[PDB]
RNA sequence: AAAUCCAGGUACGGGUGAAGACACCCGUUAGGCGCAACGGGACGGAAAGACCCCGUGAAGCUUUACUGUAGCUUAAUAUUG
RNA sequence: UUGUGGUAGACGAGCGUUGUAUUGGAGUUGAAGUCAAAGCGUGAGCAUUGGUGGAUCCAAUACAAGUGAGAAUGCCGGCA
RNA sequence: AGGGGUGAAAUUCCAAUCGAAAUCCGUGAUAGCUGGUUCUCGUCGAAAUAGCUUUAAGGCUAGCGUGAGAUCACAAAUAAG
RNA sequence: GUGUAGUGGCGAGCGAAAGCGGAACAGGCCAAACUUAUCAUUAGAUAGGGGUUGUAGGGCUUGCAAUGUGGACUUGAAAACGAUAGAAGAAGCUGUUGGAAAGCAGCGCGCAAAAGGGUGAUAGCCCCGUAUUUGAAAUUGUUUUCAUACCUAGCGAGAUCCCUGAGUAGCUCGGAAAACGUUAUUUUGAGUGAAUCUGCCCAGACCAUUGGGUAAGCCUAAAUACUAAUUAGUGACCGAUAGCGAAACAGUACCGUGAGGGAAAGGUGAAAAGAACCCAGAGAUGGGAGUGAAAUAGAUUCUGAAACCAUAUGCCUACAACGUGUCAGAGCACAUUAAUGUGUGAUGGCGUGCGUUUUGAAGUAUGAGCCGGCGAGUUAUGAUAGCAAGCGUUAGUUAACCAGGAGAUGGGGAGCUGUAGCGAAAGCGAGUUUUAAAAGAGCGUUUGUUUGUUAUUAUAGACCCGAAACGGGUUGAGCUAGUC
């Protein structure tokens, strides 16, 4: 690129120098306004604040948490709207790791889902399937095996 | 650019400020486009093709 | 930033913005509010555009 | 890196000082007063660039009325005899300068008497 | 030496003006520069008003303001039969 | 063709500084710093010659900022 | 010998300073309160209002500015009815 | 993991433990039974052997198999690589400008040595060095080898036998550490106080089942934190108001009784070749002379700006109401970055500074005496939005760490964002929540990630400077007050 002269396409934006004269704008006040609280150093009061008035978040009641102190048991999900693009049969753990859909260092239950039609038959052994997802995958003359 | 990093050549060319010998994996974009002249050696063509 | 602890317990963040919230005026006094008010305030709504920016950057 | 910047300040204040010469007292010595004097002088120049074309017109009017009063008519009557009839687009700077070379402006004052 | 000082070549009357003008508008007077005086003015100098008010300022003090506490006092308990 | 006053402020386009990296170049036949002059640009600014001074400096493209000074009863130094 | 001392008691004295010494440290204490904040040109360009606020010299939202984008016609202004 | 679970006048805020990916890797030793010896053997004590624990182990009886591997380990001997001084260490002349050549030009040469410094101006070949090769009488470091102590050694059968850390664990009342603001867990001031392998403790009250682990004894290198010190080196670090306060005889001068506070300041020349000698003057000194390329380099010692002070060429000024200029305008004197030139300005018209803060300032509001220098929107880590780039529809992308010249980069898929959302939640699923309702309503029925740059913002002092104060530690009764 002839280092004696190298150029980008477009990245050099106007830099707002705050204390550099009225000619450029941003004169003595540096864009802080005129003699307010913001104008003083360390202005811009606490993010959630409405000047003494009860702030919005403090007025509203709290959402409850029924299952308290627990983490929702995560699921790994195969949506049929995209699995067709993944050309593979006998979908299982021994294969999904090769396609890098899931990772080897993961012992997690596998769930099936989706309403879209699918053309070529497939085969799964998973833990849960939706009702109409099972109907759709069976209508394609596929199969599914329910692992506990 | 070189693969085996011969020592006869590396021992030479050391005092010559303009020249420099670098391994195939030691060269950078700046270290290459600054040369304006280089002598690639015979085999690294295949390795460069593989690495693309 | 540390998420404001008093914010995440009132604002379930829904898909594509539109922060959700419960309604107030539902915790203390029953008789002073009519059944119309009582069965409208039980449902939840979003936050208006005025406070949407100030709440979104707080979460 | 740390920057001192001695040349630029000296050059700038030298230019500002040089803009003002012949000024009384310390005005031509101290930059802090020289800049203010240059501002005021340029304001005065901007005002007088309009004032001078406002005033030379009046000067022409005066030196034309003075000549016209020696022929037996006033300046106000003159313009009508130019405008309404014997139409001319003769400016007031030459309708005033022509008196300085007379016997030709009297042709103007007599032509309008028709 | 000293405090002081935006640059000055620094008149008076009527009026105007951020509301009492050396500089403005209209008039009147006034050769340039000293020295000794005397203090009317330059809202003359020194002192970010000590009075008054504001600050969700400070300190000191007071009490049947609030919350505590040193101390004093009473009980249970170990030393204790 | 419509315009082109402007404080707070919003946006765009630029000048200058010191250093770094690439090319190019100048310099005891006198560089930089300094002064002078009746030079040139829309503006930040940029030249030309002469005196002094005696050893580094300039141009093009990017990058990096301890980068631009009239005011803070500012500090320091000098002189009224 | 200092949230201490001393006081024939005045808020006296404690190294020219005392309603609580001097010096160092936490310390670049905080300040909704003053003052300061430095190069250029071009385009556009307000508000001093409403509600709430231990709020009134402050703040949040709305109102008014500006940049990007959309709506061109059913939207918005201008006359007549 | 993550700003997650949680904790919080549920306010300000605070913030894990698992799990995963990495750096490093070593586990041993006592008490106790049992037994030997010695203690007025009342041992209830001392010194030996034995044993060091969870798929419970050890002791007790009776056997089998072993002579080893290993040390967080003793002595010497040997080897190796260093550390503390050094030695060798290539290559050039001529000409010109010049005071001086090393500049520049012409013709050559060396290179495992074109780092640096000096040499009268910028030297690969003038010198010291450099790359490279070598060098230890003496002290000392590290590792390896040999022998050498000390420690260290497996597997069976029997049998209600014994031992397994007591003012201990728990429990009560007060506190605290753990992310918790007293809560399972840990800790303790007062009190109280067990069990012994069918045991005891634990799996955020508590009980049962299941499972995990065996407290109330001790020690242990590596990854880790730091750099006043030594050696080498580096810098898009400072260059005499900067950089440590201190480039120099700096914690000095100076102030304070004392704790303590605490500055300023450099450069002749190439080498003194520091100005013999003459004049003036008492002398300092100045003018000559001399050295010197330069004496307007002369010790005041590189460069020398402005404020300020003087002197002079040209023009103007002593009837003049002046924010001092401006637009016109003679006269006068000159000749330039050749330009409808410059210098001055009798005279005419007009004309109440600069920044601040204000509804409104020439202001009888405020700040600056002038000049010069220093002096205020930064950085770390995040989030948001704009612009552009890379890769893209089972996408994108690394972190720590390792290797790489304190480089780009390669390895590292641990994670992160997106791919399906709704619901407080279990759950369901292109649906889901509410609901008797599949009605109705709310949310959804697809647009990405990693960067660079800009702007804004959050925690950090977070544009600059300015308090009276607050809390802790020290120095002060030499003045003054009281007392002896
Ligand atoms: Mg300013
Ligand atoms: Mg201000
Ligand atoms: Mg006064």
């Amino acid at each position: 690129l002839n280092q004696l002269k190298s150029v980008p396409k477009a990245r050099n934006h106007k830099t707002k120098t705050l204390g550099r004269g009225h000619g450029s704008g941003l004169g003595k006040t540096s864009g802080r306004g005129q003699k307010g609280q913001k104008a003083r150093k360390s202005g811009l009061t606490r993010p959630g604040f409405e000047g003494g008035q009860t702030p919005l978040y403090r007025r509203l009641p709290k959402f409850g948490n029924a299952r308290k102190g627990f983490l929702k048991q995560e699921w790994v999900v195969l949506n049929l709207n995209k699995i067709a693009k993944l050309k593979l049969d006998k979908i299982n753990r021994a294969s999904l790791i090769e396609k890098q859909v899931i990772s080897a260092k993961s012992q997690l239950p596998i769930k099936l889902i989706g309403h879209t039609k699918l053309e070529k038959p497939l085969h799964f052994e998973v833990h849960k399937v939706s009702k109409q997802a099972l109907k759709a995958v069976e209508n394609a003359n596929g199969s599914v095996k329910l692992l506990e | 650019v070189v693969n085996t990093l011969n020592t006869n050549l590396e021992q030479s060319t050391s005092n010559i400020k303009n020249v420099q010998v670098k391994h195939l994996d030691k060269v950078s974009v700046r270290d290459l486009m600054l040369a304006n002249a280089l002598l690639v050696e015979k085999e690294v063509l295949k390795a460069l093709e593989g690495k693309f | 930033m540390k998420v404001k602890s008093a914010a995440k317990k009132r604002f379930k963040l829904t898909k594509s913005g539109q922060i959700k919230r419960k309604h107030a005026y539902t915790s203390h006094l029953a008789p002073h509010k009519t059944t119309k008010q009582k069965r409208h305030l039980r449902k939840q709504g979003t936050v208006s555009a005025s406070d949407f920016k100030r709440i979104g950057n707080l979460i | 890196m740390r920057i001192k910047g001695g040349k630029q300040t000296r050059v700038r204040r030298k230019k500002w000082l040089k803009q003002a010469s012949g000024s009384f007292g310390t005005r031509h010595a101290s930059y802090k007063v020289a800049k203010q004097t240059v501002i005021q002088a340029a304001k005065y120049a901007y005002r007088d660039r309009r004032n001078k074309k406002r005033d030379f017109r009046s000067l022409w009017i005066l030196r034309l009325n003075a000549a016209l009063r020696e022929q037996g008519m006033t300046y106000s009557v003159f313009i009508n005899l130019l405008k309404k009839h014997n139409i001319e687009i003769n400016r007031k700077v030459l309708s005033e300068l022509a008196i300085k070379e007379p016997s030709k402006f009297n042709l103007i004052v007599q032509k309008v008497k028709s």
